[PDB]
Formats: C-alpha cells, sequence, structure tokens
C-alpha cells in the first residue's frame, strides 16, 4: 500500500520527485551500508602537584 | 545414585530431540501457510506484490 500511495504522491509529484525520492532512498542505503563514527577527542591533561618554594 | 543421573540425563536429551523435531516441522508448515496465505493477499492487485 505504500507503494501504491508513493507511486500515487510521486505520479502527481512528476518524475522529479521520484527521482528524489530515490535520492535519500539511496542516501538511506549508503548510510545503512555505512553505519559508523567518530570523534577526534582532545585528550585532558593529568595533574600533579609540586611544592613551590618560598 | 550416579547411574540414576546419566538416565535422567538420557530421557531428557532424547525428549528434547524429539521437541525439536516437532518444532522444525511446524516451524516448516508455519512458513508454508504464510506462503500460500501471502499469496492468497496479493489478491489485493499488483501494487501490493510490489
Amino acid at each position: 500500500k505504500a507503494a501504491e500511495l508513493i507511486a500515487n504522491s510521486l505520479a502527481t509529484a512528476g518524475d522529479g520527485l521520484i527521482e528524489l525520492r530515490k535520492l535519500e532512498a539511496a542516501e538511506d542505503i549508503a548510510y545503512q551500508l555505512s553505519r559508523s563514527r567518530n570523534i577526534t577527542y582532545l585528550p585532558a591533561g593529568q595533574s600533579v602537584l609540586l611544592q613551590l618554594p618560598q | 545414585q550416579v547411574a540414576q543421573q546419566e538416565a535422567q540425563r538420557a530421557q531428557f536429551l532424547v525428549e528434547k530431540a524429539k521437541q525439536e523435531q516437532r518444532q522444525k516441522i511446524v516451524q516448516a508448515e508455519g512458513e508454508a501457510e504464510a506462503a500460500k496465505m501471502l499469496g492468497e493477499a496479493l489478491s489485493k492487485n499488483p501494487g501490493y506484490i510490489k
């Protein structure tokens, strides 16, 4: 049914509408195939204490 | 003592084997029927199958 509705919308929507529907679906697939992330990360500094002289 | 434990285990294994076999047949028949049902359901014109 989703097909049916999309097709109807697409038809009214014209060719351009199917085209980009294809693109974002492709977006989804591409994401699916490669779903990963990362973070640059900037490490924090560890600390220690020294006794400063007078 | 040991023998009894062993015997019970043996029965346990066989029974489970039977259960397993039953389950498999049931699934196969289930999918079977599901197939037929889906095919019938396709009565909603070919947009349905698509």
